[PDB]
RNA sequence: UAUUUAAAUAAUAUUUUAAAAUUUAUUGAAUAAAUAUAGUAAGAUUAUUUUAGUUGAAUUAAUAAAUAAAUAUUUAUUUUUCUUUGU
């Protein structure tokens, strides 16, 4: 959290950082078709206290090795540009996760960000997860531990988290992948 | 008139498919159900026979045969040459197919019944006592189902004690 | 009146007679007295086992996930599911085996069900969607006609400005996805309540009604109006399944009581609307789907109104065959990429496996196709081998004509389109 | 008197009958209007305390980003430094030296 | 769309291979497809099937040309248009209607090549 | 159950209808007091207007290369066969609603490296997508089709025998069909100069490069 | 124009794109098999619809039993429009799947000749823990809780309050519970 | 007895409210939830010959319109399907998704024409023997 | 030209009585049609016991200037401080 513009004005940084003060750092954006994992937010999730152990980012990221292979085959884990990988499963085998999160038909995660009263083009957004199976309340409590200040409702079909954007949907997807779903 | 999906009308497996029916009711008695089936079959037959009568009358007024084949096609039929490029299966053929399928199904039913009765005799002579399903550890049994299953065993089943008899705590008979 | 209203309790006397009856009234003995109908949970329908008999291996208990069996009985022949079993997002995740019955009220063998069909745990939202659609579709839309001021000729007699009209009324459109989901959830609710019965055949010795009544009496089927109703799903049998109903039973099932026979399907046709913008003025009928669902389909309303649900093994086979591709498409990719590995997608069209069991009508149609396939040999539009000369062709881009043409051995094969 | 149906609040204390205005501690209409005006002016002065920082072509409003990009995409094909396209629309000149400048 | 011949079939009779050869037998010698012109837009596009003088009907003629192509029957008549690829006899032709000079293969071949070499974008 | 009365909120039925204006509204002048029409203040940039979709504007539908790679890694599309609009529509990677002439544009959004060669046929692919596919080793071929050609590609079963398909228009030819940068499908035919000498020699042939389906079989296991 | 069979279309042929030696990758063709199953079902259904026969069970409409439910002209149009196209689509799917099966066999042979029998068997396997979950949940009860009714999962089965039930005969074979109720709160 | 009976009322045009005046003057820009209607700046006025001799002042720049006018125009688009708040307002210019959905409905699954932008694509090459009486 | 993240594809309707004579015809000023339309004069518009914001402001026709204000519906920012504060 450094104000590059304020630092340049005060003289603490070189004046060539105006592009950094104006435009954010270019990074491949996380999308429903391009799982661009963010190591910083994944490290933040690893540092946050949670009951369930998450896999390492080395295993979450698809392998990047030499591509001298003449013909490709159907390995479960192969080189992919969009970063698609099958669910790895739990981190510690001697545990029981109270909930189960199914993927969609295209392998995308359940996180979908909607808007409240979208006819008026309202900027207020909310997130809906309608693929969680098992104990929905344990998932809701984990979402409470993730987003402390947000309003989280639960029903038989969907879990709603209010006032969270794609910036929160990506964190939810990161936590789901780290858990192994 | 206007546009209406005549290509969709008549495509469903049954007659009640693809028909705009907005005059029914949420509860239908026996006579109501009979009249509903009657009206559907009658609507289908009316459409079909009216179309056939119209096209046959138009053909006969134009001077062609009631089928629509002209003098050239009639002369070809006289010669014996096949007139249709793709001869479709006819009513007699379709009915024969249905008949032979029904007959094969009946024969398979007879053979399956024989084999199933043999296996029933084997399993009944093997197991005289109820297996682990006759347990009360989780829930109470159903007297109707017990009376139905009575015939498969030698010992009476419907005789149920007031206590939730479990396999391990007490021996059964 | 309303609960929080002053008019709610101004009838402070006279509602009851001080003297009690001498035949039905009695005094409360104490805590050891069993009152008729007393129950701690609010049960608007206090029906019990004796009044509404349930037919299942066990009485539905909180310990048991489902009242039916969990493992095949070693003293009864076990019949696996026609199509392989897959557990989807909503399946019960547990094996379900139903004790198929015979026309003599005797258990014949035990057949495994499908969790995708009879394991999709029910949900009130989908059940209510189904019920609301059915109750809003079944109403008569031709009787909603009303007068108007321009239709009244000489206020009391002058009609309203915007009256109800058969065309102005709405008939909603429901998608096959939600329809199948609600039907499956209703089937699972019936299974959980333990009122589902699987019979081999539904056939009467005579097409009359007294034989139907004798059958119902012999197998303890309550058909009276006051008693619990019956909902049949006739499909033939296990060996000879049929999409149509048995003729004898379909003629005999016309009884004044509460018994309804429905088609052996849970899906529906995709409802179309060709008058969405009110183009055709002379159209009579409600706006919306012009292809509604017929009455003889399975539905939440009739399933709730009829106590017992008697499905036939032919109906089971047809439902499984109709839901196979759907429960295969729903699967995520890292799961569906393994179906040919485990042998789930062995299609008999390629010759991998012998053709599987089909219904009478579908088998007849398939044999008709097999016999008619001989005529598509000496023609270039053969459907079984379309465009059989591409790799041996030569495409030429004639610029003077501005067209790309397909020549073979120096002769034009492409056909110029006529206008 | 813009709203002609006054709200009736629940009377918890008898002095709520004698009071006329709902929020007495709140400043009146014109006073709070000029107060908000002065606050917005102070915030704008705090924002413009430092010099007007210039932004690259990507961090521009949509009605200027695409124009500024297409005005130089022709020269962007040939990678050579010292190529400027003096476009009409853009950030105006502040008129004084700026640390960001 | 239903009046004119646009994307719509006009002959609903599909004959066998032997029936097409019998239909082509009644064709008189000395006939050519180029003789029958395309009817105007103000004429209904209907076909009476294989009847007397069927080759005179424009839609029936070419529809019979399409079915024999599928069945593999050698079309005895010529083609609708004969392209002039090489300069041969007759080296000059007479036309009082300015249609033969425009519909020539060589006349439009140089025009397309004019537009191809004219592109300079 | 209530009336949404403007400037008054939600009122019960039978309440005060005195100060009501929503009725007259359902049945600004202070901004138009100075005779300042917004539709007449600003001038028109052109007679057709900005972003006027005229015939030939070539407004493509976006197709993300990241989406395509995701589909291929998922298994909807088989990378062995050549990718075409028909294969896309059948694999249901793109719904039928997004299809409109001209077919699609291959946009390379959020992709920096393609690990495997992809052989795809689309229209007006971006330069970055083309160069990424070339680097990976796949071969892209810009297939700019006419309307009837696109319909035949999407529904080939309606056409038992190949038919004479008209060449694209002049703008399409000069933009995509004969553009070497976009890897058009007529660039080689346009570069061939022998067709300009003699009309009989103008016809250029092309052949396929080289390295029944009856569902009923016999019970050979016995 | 053969863009359905998977090879390059006539446009690519004219362009001269060298895409024949492209690659040989293993592919399960599960989606293609699903679509082939759908197309086969649709072909059978189209044939059954085309071969419909009037079967009237009522005497009023009894004068149609021998006729087809279609007018022969519309029957021919249906056969030429939909029944004949479903077979072409089925053939397209079959051809694509057969080409992919040939390529799969070639890839299997290549892996067997390069790495080995068990190596290829492990490289061409897609089994995952979630696959074991989807195919057999009894081998997955320990790993995670995936039941719609989580309160009845054996991991959380302790929460279900199993009551002391007994079947009384004086009531007519009625199952009741023995434990007493709880005194509910009434007022403040 | 019998009088003038009322029939079904035809609906209005689906794109009746969007005006060519707006489509010519303004254009929509920005992300979906922050769309702005922008028109080119400057003062349009006809004056006599010899005025505004210098062209460097006349600039071609786009400036957004007043938010109240933007809200009014957007509401004019929002008039259609008002009861469904889950449906985003229409667009100033029709898009590819709109042109596709115009025929992607199941009631148009049989019509070969009107599909895949038939009205948008240029016409086919007419026949050479084409003529009209 | 395309190196930036989403989405529950659904349209149909929108007070009432009236504020005016021209219309289209017929029979020797009446007769029968017109929910035709009035920048729209005026009124009537069916349902208690309720649960949170302002009570006289805003007002710049027209080139590169941070912003109109009230009323009402939804909806969002828990940072310091001696207490308070509807942004
Ligand atoms: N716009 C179009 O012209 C269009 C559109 C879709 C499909 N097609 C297909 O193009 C082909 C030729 O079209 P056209 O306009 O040149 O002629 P056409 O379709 O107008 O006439 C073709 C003639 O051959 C018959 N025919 C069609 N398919 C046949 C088959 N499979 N076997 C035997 N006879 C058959 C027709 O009934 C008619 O007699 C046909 O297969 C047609 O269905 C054309
Ligand atoms: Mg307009
Ligand atoms: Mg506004
Ligand atoms: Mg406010």
């Amino acid at each position: 959290p450094t104000d590059v513009a304020a630092n340049i004005s005060a003289g603490a940084m070189p004046p060539e950082a105006n592009v950094a003060a104006a435009l954010p750092v270019p990074r491949i954006q996380y999308s429903k078709w391009n799982r661009a994992l963010r190591s910083d937010v994944y490290d933040e999730l690893l540092k946050l206290p949670l009951r369930y152990k998450l896999h390492d980012f080395a295993k979450l990221c698809p392998p990047q090795r030499c591509q001298e292979e003449p013909e490709a085959v159907g390995v479960v884990g192969r080189d992919s540009a969009v970063g698609y990988l099958p669910p790895l499963g739990p981190a510690d085998p001697l545990d029981t996760i109270p909930f189960f999160v199914h993927r969609s038909s295209n392998g995308v995660l359940p996180g979908k960000v909607f808007s409240m009263h979208p006819r008026n083009l309202m900027p207020a957004f909310y997130l809906r997860i309608q693929q969680v199976e098992g104990d929905m309340f344990r998932f809701e409590e984990e979402l409470l531990k993730i987003f402390p200040t947000k309003k989280i409702f639960v029903r038989s079909h969907s879990i709603y988290v209010y006032n969270v954007a794609l910036d929160g949907r990506m964190v939810l997807h990161h936590w789901l992948l780290g858990l192994g779903f | 008139g206007g546009f209406t999906m005549k290509y969709k009308k008549g495509t469903g497996l049954w007659d009640e498919d693809h028909v705009n029916d907005y005059k029914t009711n949420r509860y239908l008695s026996a006579r109501a159900t009979m009249r509903w089936y009657q009206e559907m079959e009658r609507h289908q037959t009316r459409n079909s026979l009216n179309a056939r009568r119209a096209t046959q009358s138009h053909n006969n007024n134009r001077g062609l045969h009631h089928t629509g084949r002209g003098a050239f096609e009639r002369e070809l039929e006289r010669r014996g040459v096949q007139v249709e490029k793709y001869p479709l299966t006819t009513t007699t053929g379709t009915m024969r197919v249905a008949e032979l399928v029904i007959l094969r199904r009946m024969e398979l039913e007879k053979r399956a019944e024989e084999a199933l009765a043999e296996q029933r005799g084997e399993l009944q002579k093997k197991n005289p006592t109820p297996s682990e399903w006759y347990d009360e550890s989780k829930g109470p049994l159903n007297p109707n189902f017990l009376r139905s299953m009575r015939s498969h065993y030698e010992v009476d089943i419907a005789n149920l004690p007031d206590t939730p008899l479990i396999r391990g705590q007490r021996e059964f008979f | 009146s309303s609960i929080f209203s002053p008019r709610y309790d101004w009838r402070t006397s006279g509602v009851h007679d001080i003297a009690p009856r001498d035949e039905g009234d009695f005094l409360y003995q104490g805590p050891q007295h069993v009152l008729p109908g007393a129950h701690p949970l609010p049960l608007h329908h206090p029906h019990n086992t004796i009044t509404r008999p349930v037919i299942s291996p066990y009485i539905p208990s909180p310990q048991r996930s489902h009242p039916y069996f969990t493992a095949p009985l070693p003293e009864l022949p076990h019949f696996s599911t026609t199509k392989p079993i897959v557990y989807t997002y909503g399946t019960m995740k547990e094996r379900i085996i139903a004790p198929v019955f015979n026309l003599k009220n005797e258990v014949i063998y035990t057949r495994e069900l499908d969790p995708f069909i009879f394991g999709m745990y029910p949900e009130v939202e989908e059940l209510s969607k189904n019920l609301t659609y059915w109750m809003v579709r079944c109403q008569n839309f031709a009787s909603k006609w009303d007068y108007e001021t321009r239709e009244i000729w000489r206020y009391t007699w002058g009609g309203r400005t915007k009256p109800s009209k058969p065309w102005n009324m709405l008939m909603p459109t429901m998608d096959v996805k939600t329809w199948s989901k609600s039907n499956r959830m209703m089937l699972t609710l019936k299974m959980l309540q333990g009122r589902l019965q699987v019979v081999d055949r539904l056939t009467l010795e005579e097409p009359t009604q007294e034989c139907y009544l004798e059958l119902c009496r012999n197998m303890s089927w309550d058909v009276r109006h006051t008693g619990g109703g019956v909902l049949f799903m006739d499909g033939g049998s296990r060996i000879t399944p049929s999409s149509e109903f048995d003729r004898a039973f379909f003629f005999g099932s016309f009884f004044n009581g509460r018994n309804k026979i429905v088609r052996p399907t849970v899906l529906c046709d995709e409802q179309y609307d060709y008058n969405k913008t009110a183009a055709k003025q002379r159209m009579k009928g409600p706006k919306g789907a012009k292809n509604p669902i017929p009455i003889n389909r399975f539905n939440a309303y009739d399933a709730m109104k009829h106590d017992r649900l008697v499905i036939t093994e032919g109906a089971l086979m047809q439902l499984e065959d109709e839901l196979y591709e759907h429960k295969l498409q729903i699967l995520p990719p890292h799961i569906r990429n393994q179906l040919p590995e485990y042998g789930y997608l062995d299609s008999e069209a390629l010759g991998d496996c012998v053709p599987s069991l089909k219904t009478i009508q579908m088998e007849a149609a398939a044999r008709t196709e097999e016999a008619e396939s001989d005529m598509y040999k000496s023609f270039i539009d053969n459907p079984y081998n379309p465009w059989k000369d591409n790799m041996d062709a030569s495409y030429a881009v004639d610029g003077a004509d501005g067209t790309v043409q397909k020549f073979v051995d120096g002769k034009k094969v492409s056909w110029s389109m006529l206008s | 008197a813009f709203r002609r149906l006054v709200k009736r609040h629940k009377i918890t204390n008898n002095q709520m009958l004698l009071m006329r205005r709902r929020e007495p501690y709140k400043p009146t209409m014109k006073d709070r209007q000029e107060i908000a005006d002065r606050a917005k002016l102070e915030e704008f002065e705090r924002k413009n305390a430092d010099g007007l920082m210039f932004v690259p072509e990507k961090a521009l409003p949509p009605w200027q980003k695409s124009l500024a990009h297409n005005a130089k995409a022709l020269g962007s094909r040939i990678n050579f430094r010292g190529f400027r396209v003096r476009v009409a629309d853009g950030q105006d000149e502040p008129g004084f030296p700026t640390p960001f400048r | 769309g239903a009046f004119t011949k646009g994307r719509r079939p006009v002959m609903r009779q599909k004959y066998s291979r032997e029936a097409l050869q019998a239909a082509l037998a009644m064709v008189p010698p000395g006939f050519e497809v180029a003789d029958v012109p395309r009817p105007p837009q103000r004429i209904l596009a209907q076909s009476e099937g294989i009847v007397g003088r069927w080759y005179s009907n424009y839609w029936t003629l070419h529809s019979m040309r399409y079915q024999c192509l599928l069945a593999g029957v050698e079309w005895p008549l010529g083609e609708r248009q004969r392209p002039r690829t090489n300069y041969d006899e007759p080296f000059f032709f007479a036309d009082f209607e300015e249609s033969k000079a425009i519909r020539d293969y060589r006349s439009r071949w140089i025009n397309v090549n004019r537009s191809l070499v004219g592109m300079t974008k | 159950c209530g009336h949404n009365m403007i400037k008054m909120g939600w009122m019960k039925i039978g309440g005060s209808w005195k100060y009501s204006r929503g009725y007259n509204d359902r049945r600004g002048q202070w901004q138009e007091r100075k005779m300042t029409p917004r539709f007449m203040l600003a001038p028109r940039v052109s007679a057709g207007g900005p972003r006027n979709r005229y015939e030939g504007k070539l407004v493509f539908s976006p197709l993300r290369l990241s989406k395509l790679l995701w589909a291929i890694d998922t298994g909807r599309i088989n990378p062995n066969e050549v990718i075409t609009l028909y294969h896309l529509r059948q694999a249901n990677v793109v719904g039928e609603r997004e299809i409109v002439w001209p077919g699609f544009v291959l946009i390379s959004n959020g992709v920096r490296r393609v690990p495997y060669p992809i052989h795809i046929e689309l229209q007006n692919a971006s330069a970055e997508s083309i160069r990424l596919i070339e680097e990976a080793g796949g071969s892209f071929t810009c297939v700019y089709m006419t309307h009837e050609g696109l319909y035949q590609e999407l529904h080939p079963e309606e056409y038992p025998i190949f038919m004479d398909q008209e060449l694209p228009e002049r703008r399409g030819l000069e933009s995509l069909a004969t553009n070497p940068s976009k890897r058009g499908w007529l660039t080689r035919w346009y570069e061939d100069s022998s067709k300009y000498a003699h009309p009989a020699a103008g016809r250029r042939y092309s052949h396929y490069l080289k390295p029944t389906l009856l569902p009923w079989h016999s019970y050979n296991t016995a | 124009m053969s863009g359905a069979f998977g090879c390059g279309s006539y446009r690519s042929v004219v362009a001269g794109t060298q895409n024949v030696p492209r690659r040989m990758t293993f592919y399960p063709s599960a989606y293609e098999l699903i679509q082939l199953h759908k197309a086969h079902r649709e072909v059978i259904r189209h044939f059954y619809v085309r071969d419909k026969i009037f079967d009237n069970k009522f005497p009023g409409n009894a004068l149609a039993n021998g006729l087809f439910k279609f007018v022969p002209n519309r029957r021919e149009n249906y056969h030429m429009r939909e029944l004949m196209e479903s077979i072409r689509r089925r053939s397209i799917w079959m051809h694509r799947i057969k080409q992919q099966r040939e390529i799969n066999a070639k890839v299997v042979e290549n892996m067997e000749v390069k790495y080995g029998k068990k190596a290829a068997a492990s490289m061409l396997c897609f089994t995952t823990p979630d696959s074991n979950a989807y195919f057999a949940p009894h081998r997955y009860q320990d790993v995670a809780n995936s039941w719609p009714n989580y309160w009845q999962h054996p991991s959380v089965n302790h929460v279900v309050p199993k009551p002391r039930w007994r079947r009384h005969r004086e009531l007519g074979g009625i199952t009741r519970v023995e434990d007493p109720f709880a005194v509910q709160a009434s007022d403040y | 007895r019998k009088a003038r009976r009322v029939q079904l009322q035809p609906t209005e045009y689906l794109a009746q409210h969007r005006m060519q005046v707006w489509q010519l003057r303004f254009k929509e820009m920005g992300p979906p939830f922050s769309r702005v209607w922008v028109a080119l700046g400057g003062k349009m006025r006809r004056r006599r010959v010899g005025r505004q001799v210098d062209v460097k002042d006349m600039r071609y720049y786009w400036r957004p319109i007043e938010p109240q006018y933007q809200r009014l125009y957007m509401s004019r688009l929002r008039i259609r399907d008002h009861s469904n708040k889950l449906r985003q307002p229409m667009r100033l210019r029709a898009t590819n998704a709109d042109i596709g959905s115009g025929s992607s409905s199941i009631e148009w699954e049989r019509a070969s024409n009107r599909k895949y932008g038939a009205m948008l694509a240029p016409p086919k090459r007419q026949d050479f023997e084409f003529r009209v009486v």
